[PDB]
């Protein structure tokens, strides 16, 4: 008699979901999940770009994987901002190269509409690319956990330095450019919870299913409590 | 934990 | 008063990625095979903890378990899917999960190979019992060409699957074992177009297809071995 | 072989 078989049986694994609903557009499908790939490979270029800014090195360990999970969407979104200025066309939003988003060809209506932000306030600026690196390495430093952290001392320090850098790279009554700077670096803050939000719906709804690489799927993992709990602390240049 | 192993290398 | 910093910023910055975009693929096309390709790393994931399952399989050298997954992970997947696509009632289906059922041109050729599994389960009328078996003896039916660390153990657990494949067909019954070893040897030929398929697809930089980290990391493993011809093909026929 | 070799140890 069989036993073997019988405990073949017990072993078999169950069958899986595909995750797949025919109702969801497949332009939509595919155009989300392309830039969820992209994204997990801009994230990892990211933290080795971090690890090479002067003094990042210096933060404690954990102090370094929260500053990369608490800002990963507004150097992304700043970056795609800058990347969208650069083309010259308004209006388009270049992800990647072979991938630029022409606003003209309304789900994403509130998301495109943040996104474009960014691009049209780097060009009322006209803004230069040495404001462009201090502003967004200033954005790495631009949200904290609400008890704060490890190496605050250090930090403080840190983030000052490149506060200070922005207005070398402004720098007769120029101030009112770095008001202006940071005021747009404020506004990212807001920028960056439209977008999260639209983030972790995507992340969590079954019925779309979108992929994401297992990079960016364990950052919002981490980051979906934290935002929920509002256990993060935005720094402000100045006063909503 | 991959961002703790992009951070330790 | 000098910027010195925002130099050392410029060096750092990271380069444009592209995103592997092409509009001339079809956006049905590129997310059925991203999908199958996702469900097939969560597949995989779920075949390293089955095979671990199987007695005798974690006494094998640690090598020679990854080995044996890497050569045989199309031959279990496309096996399975020949079972799932039966057990529907339509040998003309490809129900790759029970939302994702393919109800029928580049592919018009690599449908046909997997659509053969399916009719001949339906055709050779085969139990359960059978399938599992026949499914434990495909995990061990490719082996490196140089040979395996613990070669005489594999010997002994595959023995004891045909032996029990034997068993459960016992109630003719040579008869039946010559037909269910010989859709075993056919799933050589099944599975050699499917994985030319799969690696065609895994390159070619216009189509931009994803696959999971599991499944690149099969493939990129295997790729070299598959070229070279390094992989010896265990049959019941001659 | 990372992966793989992660879920035969596991
Ligand atoms: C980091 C990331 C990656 C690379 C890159 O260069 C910059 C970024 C920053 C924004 C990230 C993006 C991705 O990861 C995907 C994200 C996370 C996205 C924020 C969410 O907005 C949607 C999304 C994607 C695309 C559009 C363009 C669009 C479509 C239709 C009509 C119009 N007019 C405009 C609109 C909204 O895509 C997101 C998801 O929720 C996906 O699930
Ligand atoms: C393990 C896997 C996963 C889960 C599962 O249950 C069984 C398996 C075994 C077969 C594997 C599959 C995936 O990995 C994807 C594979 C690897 C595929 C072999 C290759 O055939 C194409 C392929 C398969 C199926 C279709 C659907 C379709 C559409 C329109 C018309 C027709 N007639 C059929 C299209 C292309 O998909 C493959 C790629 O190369 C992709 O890049």
């Amino acid at each position: 008699t069989p036993t073997l078989v019988s405990l073949l049986e017990v072993i078999e694994p169950e069958v899986l979901y595909a995750g797949y609903d025919s109702s969801v557009p497949d332009s939509t499908w595919r155009i989300m999940t392309t830039l969820n790939m992209l994204g997990g490979r801009q994230m990892i270029a990211a933290v080795k770009w971090a690890k090479a800014i002067p003094g990042f090195r210096n933060l404690h360990l954990d102090d370094q994987m929260t500053l990369l999970q608490y800002s990963w969407m507004s150097l992304m979104a700043f970056a795609l901002g800058w990347r969208s200025y650069r083309q010259s066309s308004a209006n388009l939003l270049c992800f990647a190269p072979d991938l630029i988003i022409n606003e003209q060809r309304p789900d994403m209506y509130d998301q495109c509409k943040h996104m474009l932000y960014v691009s049209s306030e780097l060009h009322r600026l006209q803004v230069s690319y040495e404001e462009y690196l201090c502003m967004k390495t200033l954005l790495l430093l631009s949200s904290v956990p609400k008890d704060g952290l490890k190496s605050q001392e250090l930090f403080d320090e840190i983030r000052m330095t490149y506060i200070k850098e922005l207005g070398k790279a402004i720098v007769s009554q120029n101030w009112q450019r770095f008001y202006q700077l940071t005021k747009l670096l404020d506004s990212m803050h807001e920028v960056v919870e439209n977008l999260l939000n639209y983030c972790f719906q995507t992340f969590l709804d079954k019925t779309m299913s979108i992929e994401f690489p297992e990079m960016l799927a364990e950052i919002i993992t981490n980051q979906i409590p934290k935002y929920s709990n509002g256990n993060i602390k935005k720094l402000l240049f100045h006063q909503k | 934990n991959a961002l703790l192993r992009y951070l330790l290398d």
